[PDB]
C-alpha cells in the first residue's frame, strides 16, 4: 500500500522549482542510512557544545 | 568553512526551519545516482 | 496507507527486530511503502539490518520490489555497502540486473561507490557488464569517474 | 498591451503557499507611491550607518 | 506588451513629465498594463503626478480603465490621498461607484484611509453611502473600524 | 525591535534575497484593500 498522492497547484516558475528543492530534500532523506543519520546528528549536538550568541561592544 | 548563522522570530518558523535545514544538510550525504533517479521520476510525472 | 504499515517501515528502518515480528505478528503489511516508494524489505537494505532482511525473506514480500526511482533492495544494499545482504537477496532470488529509471544495475552502484567485495559477489551472480545507463556508461566508465582502479580492472577482466 | 502570463508548475501545496506570498509581494509593491518607496529606501540608507559584522570575543 | 509601453508606465509612476509627453508624441500605448493591470493613469494617480494625469486625460486613456484586482485610477487616487487628481478624475467622467473585486467603491477607500477632504468631493459626485464590500460593509462600516471619526458623522449625515 | 540579521554565501543568492527583502518588507505599507482585491483576483484565476 502507497502514501497518498496529493498535488500542490503552485504560480509560477519560481515558486514551483523552490517547492521541488525543498520536496526533494525532505524526500530522499529516505535513503540515508541510521549510521549516516546518527554521524549528522552527533555532528549537530556537538555544534550545540560552542552556542550562538548575538555579540555586544 | 561554509557555516551560516540566522535568527528567525516564532516557535513554529524555527521548527520549520531546523525540519529544512536538517533535510538540505544531508541531501549532500544522498548519492548522486539516486537523486538522478529521483529526478527522472518527477520528470516522468510531468 | 496503514499505520502497522508505517510502524513497520519505521522498524524495519531503525532495526527494532522484535517490534519487526510483532507488527508482523498483528498482520502489518509487508508491501507498505514509504514516501519514495520503499518497503520494509528496502529499508532493511538501506539500514544494513540483516536478520530483519532473512525475516522478511521468509514473507511474500517481493525481494524484486521497486521503488519510485525502479531501486530493488540489491540496488540499496549495493550502494551502501551491505555486503551480506547483498549476499542473501542474491539467495532469496535478487535480480542481478535490474534497472532503476536512468538504467543503473546494482553493478552501476556499487562501481560507483567503490565497494569490491560486492562488484565481485555481482559478477558471481551472472552481472553485466557491458549495461548502460541514461547517460551511455557501464559499471566501468563509473569506476573510471569516481577514481575506482582496483574496480576499474576487475570490470575490464570480465567484460 | 498586457504584460505575458506565463504559468508555473509546482509540485505541492507548501511550495505553492510560499511560492504565492513571494509573487504576492512583487507584485503589490506596484500599488506604493514613489514617497512611500522614497520614505522606505531613506530608512535603509539610514541602517548602513550601523554596519553589520561577526563579533569576536 | 511594448517597450515604449512599459517605459510610459514608468515615466508615469516616476513623475518624469517631459519623459511622458516624448514617449506618447513617440506613440508609446496609453493603455500598456503593468503586472497588476495598472495603466499609466493609475500609476500618475498612485504617485501623485497632477501634470501627468491632466496630460494623459487628453488621450484615449480610459479614466475608468480597470487593473487585474477592478481598482480604477479613482480607487487609488482616493486611497493615498491625492485630493487634486480625485477633483480631476471626477471631471474628466471618473465613475464615482466604480467597484473592484471585493466591491470596494472609492468612498470605501477615502473611508479606509481616513482622506475627510476626499470623502467630501465623492459624497458632492454622488457616491453611494449605502453601497457593501464582499464583507457587507459600508463606507460608514470602515470608518468605524479604522477609527475615522470625523467620516464616520459625514457619512451617517448623507445616508 | 523585530529586526532579524542573516549571512548569505554567493552574490547572486544575496541579491535574490534583497530583492525579496525589499518586496516583503514594503508588503506591510500596501493598504489591506488593496492586498484583498489582489488575493480575490488570485482566487478568481483557479
Amino acid at each position: 500500500s502507497d502514501d497518498e498522492l496529493l498535488y500542490l497547484p503552485v504560480r509560477g516558475r519560481e515558486t514551483y522549482e523552490m517547492l521541488l528543492k525543498i520536496k526533494e530534500s525532505l524526500e530522499l532523506m529516505q535513503y540515508l542510512p541510521q549510521h549516516t543519520i546518527e554521524t549528522y546528528r552527533q555532528q549537530q549536538q556537538q555544534q550545540h557544545q560552542h552556542l550562538l550568541q548575538k555579540q555586544t561592544s | 568553512e561554509d557555516t551560516y548563522y540566522l535568527q528567525v522570530r516564532g516557535r513554529e518558523n524555527f521548527e520549520i526551519l531546523m525540519k529544512l535545514k536538517e533535510s538540505l544538510e544531508l541531501m549532500e550525504l544522498v548519492p548522486q545516482p539516486l537523486v538522478d533517479s529521483y529526478r527522472q521520476q518527477q520528470q516522468l510525472l510531468q | 496507507g496503514s499505520d502497522l504499515g508505517k510502524k513497520l517501515l519505521e522498524a524495519a528502518q531503525t532495526g527494532q527486530d522484535d517490534e519487526v515480528r510483532i507488527l508482523m505478528a498483528n498482520g502489518a503489511d509487508v508491501n507498505a511503502m514509504d514516501m519514495v516508494g520503499m518497503t520494509p524489505l528496502h529499508l532493511a537494505a538501506v539500514n544494513g539490518h540483516l536478520e530483519i532482511v532473512e525475516v522478511l525473506l521468509k514473507t511474500s514480500a517481493d525481494v524484486n520490489a521497486q521503488d519510485y526511482q525502479g531501486e530493488t533492495p540489491l540496488h540499496l544494499a549495493a550502494i551502501w555497502g551491505h555486503l551480506e545482504i547483498v549476499e542473501v537477496l542474491l539467495k532469496a532470488g535478487a535480480d542481478v540486473n535490474a534497472n532503476d529509471l536512468v538504467g543503473h544495475t546494482p553493478l552501476h552502484l556499487a562501481a560507483w561507490s567503490g565497494h569490491l567485495e560486492i562488484v565481485e559477489v555481482l559478477l558471481k551472480h551472472g552481472a553485466d557488464v557491458n549495461a548502460q545507463d541514461k547517460f551511455g556508461k557501464t559499471a566501468f566508465d563509473i569506476s573510471i569517474d569516481n577514481g575506482n582502479e582496483d574496480i576499474a580492472e576487475v570490470l575490464q577482466k570480465a567484460a
